[PDB]
């Protein structure tokens, strides 16, 4: 469900470099005449980063700051492709896709009929740090009240309202990368201002990285 | 990039109706057009400026007039309601979004100062909600003590709802506790289409 | 399905009075180029002891050449032209790949390809041996005095892609799998 298969996202290291794999079928490699390596920053379009031929290893790059870091090889047995990034930086934080040309005649143009479902590489400096989750309590009829999961790294976040049971008016938002090396994100839900002395509102915050499991409670407070 | 350009970046449309898509290439190469959703790999659509690849419907088509090469979504669905990006060769569109167009609903406006658990680490982050609005374009002013303050907020926009088709927004305002303690009038200002007048929620610090 | 490709195409047909461009869409950096010569540049090889074994070409005829396939490349990008060396491949590519008497040939073509012709009177920045060997798997290497002699009919092309890539155009060779 389904080709081709691309290699596990990572969190690179500034200056340091990645082997980011493609993979396929030997009947769906051997209709391939390239293979195009296209990048995508968060908030930015599909960027071309270069091709590969399948048969005789020939490459192709965008621009002459791909020619000399971006190295793109091919083995023509195991029926695979891969793709070396030298000299990570910050601009290079991207999900990086991986597309197949079919045998082609000239004229018709470029169309990628298959892709891989992406590689999130983000090039940070920071470690591995638990987030430090904050009520945002409430003070005519509708009252909004939520959490604050503050400075965690590196993504994701599980983000719940009491273990399933609270749905209806919840809104999570996604994270936002500070001036630290860590991750914000906020998550709020709507509730009539009459419920909250009754009701209790419970979130259910967890950051798989770090093992985190946090559960705190919101109750206005004066 | 001279070439390659497309336009308007988001369609504003109701299932039913009909999407016109264009991009505009420098030059007479074939164009494709390309059907992407949030996290999902690129879907082709069309190749070769008119051509439809197997399994892709007749609601979708591809033309040219000369450097304008455009793409049609007649009776408009709702998976439809995506992001087109456009390569002609090695080149790609700026990109197209295609989002449900619905009445226009003013944002509801929440402030929620610093809570005394985080004034205790040594952070103390203002936060300001925007509930359920459209168009997604709204902007957010953060005000301490009467003086625009900017170079300091950081902000994040939801996705459009699957139930209602709107929007709502996030702003943190992050000081030190230090730098906190020095004002009183801390007032996050916001402004929208829906509104004749500019919403200003403001709290006194440390008072309830 | 086996593997055929070269540099410099060899021993072929020539172009009738002015050099050629054969493609099957000339703006596709993704699809190889083709040069068709219209004066034969002749090429020598020698493999006279061990492990000396070498190639040449003139270069009064190398930069006739060259300078004459700049203007013809102007026809289609009029720009400023380079001709490189290329950045990956299989060997056969990466160098001029030849069988000549009974050993397979690999030599560098990092001498003809390092020019820069401007748009003006084409122009150099300011004879030509080939550092060349062969295939020591099966079996021992044989000695001397050993010749080959053949002729440059044609080149096999790939142009750089990007807009990022401004200035001048960029040429490297390989290609490309099947000939004209
Ligand atoms: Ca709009």
């Amino acid at each position: 469900q389904v080709q081709l298969v691309q290699s596990g996202s990572g969190v690179k290291k500034p200056g340091a470099s990645v082997r980011v794999s493609c993979w396929t079928s030997e009947d769906i490699f051997e209709r391939t005449e390239l293979i195009h390596w296209v990048r995508q920053a968060p908030g930015q379009g599909l960027e071309w980063i270069g091709w590969v031929k399948t048969v005789t290893g020939a490459v192709n790059f965008g621009s002459p700051d791909f020619r000399q870091r971006v190295s793109l090889t091919r083995d023509r047995d195991l029926f695979t492709a891969h793709m070396d990034i030298r000299g990570l930086t910050q601009g290079d934080t991207a999900t990086y896709f991986c597309a197949r040309q079919k045998f082609y005649t000239g004229g018709q143009g470029w169309y990628f009929d298959l892709w891989g479902r992406g590689t999130l590489i983000v090039v940070s400096s920071a470690s591995t740090k638990g987030p430090s989750v904050f009520p945002l309590a409430p003070s005519g009829g509708t009252a909004a009240l939520g959490c604050l999961v503050k400075d965690y790294f590196p993504e994701p976040v599980t983000v719940s309202w009491n273990s399933g049971a609270l749905t209806s008016g919840v809104h999570t938002f996604p994270a936002v990368l500070q001036s630290s090396g860590l991750y914000s994100l906020s998550s709020v839900v709507t509730v009539p201002s009459s419920s909250l002395g009754t009701q209790t509102y419970i979130c259910n915050v967890n950051h798989k990285p770090s093992n985190t499991k946090v559960d705190k409670k919101v109750e206005p407070k004066s | 990039e001279i070439v390659l350009t497309q336009s308007p970046g988001t369609l504003s449309l109701s299932p039913g109706e009909t999407a016109s898509l264009s991009c505009t290439a420098a030059s007479y190469g074939h164009m494709t057009w390309y059907q992407k959703k949030p996290g999902q790999p690129p879907k082709l659509l069309i190749f070769a400026t008119s051509k439809r690849a197997s399994g892709i419907p007749d609601r979708f088509s591809g033309s040219q007039f000369g450097k304008q090469y455009t793409l049609t979504i007649t009776r408009m669905e709702p998976e439809d309601f995506a992001r087109y990006y456009c390569q002609q060769l090695e080149f790609f569109g700026q990109g197209t979004r295609l989002e449900i167009r619905r009445t226009v609903a003013a944002p509801s406006v929440f402030i929620f100062p610093p809570s005394d658990e985080q004034l205790k680490s040594g952070t103390a982050s203002v936060v300001c909600l925007l509930n359920n609005f459209y168009p997604r374009e709204a902007k957010v002013q953060w005000k301490v003590d009467n003086a625009l303050q900017s170079g300091n907020s950081q902000e994040s926009v939801t996705e459009q709802d699957s139930k209602d088709s709107t929007y709502s927004l996030s702003s943190t305002l992050t000081l030190s506790k230090a730098d906190y303690e020095k004002h009183k009038v801390y007032a996050c200002e916001v402004t929208h289409q829906g509104l004749s007048s500019p919403v200003t929620k403001s709290f006194n610090r440390g008072e309830c | 399905k086996p593997v055929v490709s070269t540099q410099l195409l060899l021993n072929g047909s020539l172009a009738e009075k002015e050099i050629r461009i054969k493609s099957e869409d000339i703006s596709d950096n993704a699809k190889n180029i083709i040069v068709q010569l219209t004066k034969p540049v002749l090429i020598n090889c020698a493999r006279p002891s061990n492990n000396t074994q070498y190639c040449v070409v003139n270069r009064t005829q190398w930069n006739d050449t060259l300078g004459q396939v700049a203007i013809q490349l102007r026809k289609h990008w009029n720009t400023c032209i380079i001709f490189n060396e290329p950045s990956g491949g299989d060997l056969e590519i990466t160098t001029h790949s030849f069988n000549c008497g009974g050993e397979f040939f690999y030599c560098n073509t990092s001498d003809l390809f390092n020019s820069t012709w401007n748009i003006e009177g084409t122009a150099s920045i300011d004879d030509i041996t080939l550092p060349c060997r062969i295939k020591g798997s099966g079996a021992p290497p044989i000695q001397g005095v050993i010749r080959c002699q053949s002729n440059i009919t044609g080149i096999l092309l790939t142009r750089d892609g990007g807009s990022g890539s401004g200035t001048c155009e960029t040429f490297r060779p390989g290609g490309g799998d099947m000939r004209d």
